[PDB]
């Protein structure tokens, strides 16, 4: 079994972070998506109650501007200021995209649901420089939904400019909504650490309720925070809640070239860095990664990571997403289709294109490429790819994975009928190369992959 | 219940 560099990068890739599945990673038990938004869950509670699950809900927000008592101790009440505000509408209009939630306005002495305030000093009076933000679950009791951040913090001050302190309201809120910190530590008691952590995925990468960064899990985000929920968050308040499935059901675009209007999917330059985690719910997507010159990994399977723009583990696809195009940078890329149709792009640079089950439309672009089949079943007569691009002497098309059942044999013109053969075609009327496979044990040929240009027989790996 |  043998196969290439190249389709072991693919089959490494399609294996970047697996969880779960008796699995141990860091030394820790291995949570799936699901185990881990129960633990996220773990409180059971909502703004509809206890134990009540895929149940919508209509709630009200307060920038309170003034108060009684802080419930928490804390005193020196401060306002949220203009930024603030703006910031926190876009943390809950991040939540209200992924489940059945709607946000309402609500001023003067109307009560709310969730509350917004800043505090200064401790309950001694004393001026706290050091903490952060903290908030409470739904409930009937006295402070129920309220979330307080300390003013003193420049990122709490200026999250539109300080990262910290957006992915802190988008933490907030989901507190406020139901969702808890996936181990049980917080700040205050004692002094927790990544050890302390119930399950592997227990870092930013995974959620962002995490106490631990993301490097804890061997993603990388170069100093910048996620400002929005993250792949287990998702699932926990979907959970909750209910999936959205209204949200962005058109065609739409992920990073450069944006349609989304959401900051946190938008990449307006190359310096920009993306951390998401996509909900998408209908439509043909694409992910455009095309303004980076780092190589990349770019993964369209639900539940996957990608490494995006020189971080790691940065780009994730919400469980219950199909994402369908694919858009690589000037680098050295590699991009992994999922069972859809997918068109992928990899753009300039050497890059390594799989399209996986369906039937999908490739372009290698400028650089020497490489096309990978992993299986028959990539790329049947009945749903055949497209590699519409291909360049005679220069790119290659990789079936090395077809050694596992023996290795193939290239013939001219005719097939033997003995299997295991692989023939390229050429219909001179229209410029098209049918590159046509016959594997061992079928008896019609079922693999075709077509190609708008010429290809030689020493472009295909075997 | 308090999450800090
Ligand atoms: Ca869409
Ligand atoms: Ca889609
Ligand atoms: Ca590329
Ligand atoms: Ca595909
Ligand atoms: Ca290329
Ligand atoms: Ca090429
Ligand atoms: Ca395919
Ligand atoms: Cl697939
Ligand atoms: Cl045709
Ligand atoms: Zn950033
Ligand atoms: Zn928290």
């Amino acid at each position: 079994a043998n196969t290439s560099s190249a389709y072991n990068s693919v089959y490494d890739f399609l294996r970047y972070h697996d969880r779960g599945d008796g699995l141990t990673v860091n030394g820790k038990t291995s949570y799936s998506i699901d185990q881990a938004a129960a633990q996220i869950t773990r409180e059971n509670v909502s703004w509809n109650g206890t134990n009540v699950f895929g149940k919508s809900a209509n709630l009200t927000f307060k920038f309170l501007q003034s108060v009684s008592s802080i419930p928490s101790g804390d005193t020196g009440f401060v306002k949220f200021n203009a930024e603030q505000i703006e910031q926190a509408k876009l943390s809950l209009q991040s939540w209200s995209d992924v489940a059945n939630l709607t946000f309402t306005e609500v001023t003067g002495n109307k009560s709310a649901n969730i509350t917004f305030g800043n505090y200064t000093r401790d309950a001694s009076g004393n001026l706290d420089y050091g903490t952060q933000a903290y908030a409470y679950y739904p409930g009937n009791y006295q402070g129920a939904g309220s979330s307080w951040y300390n003013y003193n913090q420049s990122n709490i001050r200026n999250p539109g400019s300080e990262e910290y302190g957006r992915q802190t309201f988008t933490h907030e809120i989901g507190h406020a909504l139901g969702l808890a910190h996936p181990g049980e530590y917080n700040a205050g008691e004692g002094d927790p650490s990544y050890n302390d952590a119930v399950y592997a995925e227990d870092s930013y990468q995974f959620s962002i309720h995490s106490y631990w960064g993301e490097n804890e899990t061997g993603a990388d985000y170069n100093g910048h925070y996620g400002g929005a929920p993250m792949i287990d968050d998702i699932a926990a308040i979907q959970r909750l809640y209910g999936a959205n499935m209204t949200t962005r059901t058109g065609d739409s675009v992920y990073g450069f070239n944006s349609n989304t209007d959401r900051d946190f999917y938008t990449a307006t330059d190359s310096s920009k860095a993306l951390i998401f985690s996509v909900w998408d719910a209908g439509g043909t997507d694409t992910f455009d990664f095309s303004g980076y010159s780092n190589n990349q990994r770019i993964n369209l399977n639900e539940g996957s990571f990608s490494d995006v723009g020189g971080l790691k583990g940065n780009v994730s696809i919400a469980h219950g997403v199909t994402i369908e195009n694919a858009i690589g940078g000037s680098g050295n890329d590699i991009l992994v289709g999922n069972s859809a149709d997918n068109i992928l792009q990899g753009g300039a640079g050497n890059d390594v294109l799989y399209g996986g089950a369906g039937a999908d439309t490739l372009y290698g672009g400028a650089g020497r490429d490489t096309f990978v089949y992993g299986s028959g079943q990539d790329s049947t007569v009945a749903a055949y790819d497209w590699i519409a691009d291909f360049q005679k002497g220069i790119d290659k098309i990789d079936l090395s994975a077809f050694r596992n059942e023996g290795q193939l044999s290239f013939v001219q013109d005719q097939f033997t009928g003995k299997g295991q053969e692989v023939m390229l075609q050429w219909d001179a009327a229209n410029s098209i190369t049918n590159l046509w496979l016959h594997e061992a044990g079928h008896s019609s040929v079922d693999f075709l992959v077509r190609i708008v240009g010429q290809a030689a027989q020493s472009d295909i790996i075997v | 219940a308090k999450a800090a």
